[PDB]
């Protein structure tokens, strides 16, 4: 569905300084760091 | 003589082998539990953090 406006999500999020173009609506997949020292 | 007339001896009847019943490891259970990740060059690692 919607809950907050997600236009107006993104609008929030354009106007305090970050240009994101889409605000991800959905299932995020990173990337595990693995630090090696040598 | 009859000690000419001889013909006592033993025969060997054959023998078997065992064979070893290979472990593939991916193949028990363990393998799912497990995430096995490939990385030959470990000796010259000190100290990793994740």
């Amino acid at each position: 569905a919607a809950a907050a406006a997600a236009t107006e999500s993104d609008r929030i999020a354009g106007i305090f300084n970050i240009p994101a173009g889409i605000i991800p609506t959905g299932n995020v997949l990173s990337t595990i760091e693995v630090c090696a020292h040598r | 003589d009859n000690s000419l007339y001889s013909a006592q001896f033993d025969i060997l009847l054959g023998t078997y082998c065992n064979t070893l019943n290979f472990v593939r490891f991916l193949e028990l259970g363990l393998s799912v539990a497990c995430i096995c990740t490939k990385f030959p060059e470990l000796a010259y690692v000190r100290d990793g953090v994740i």
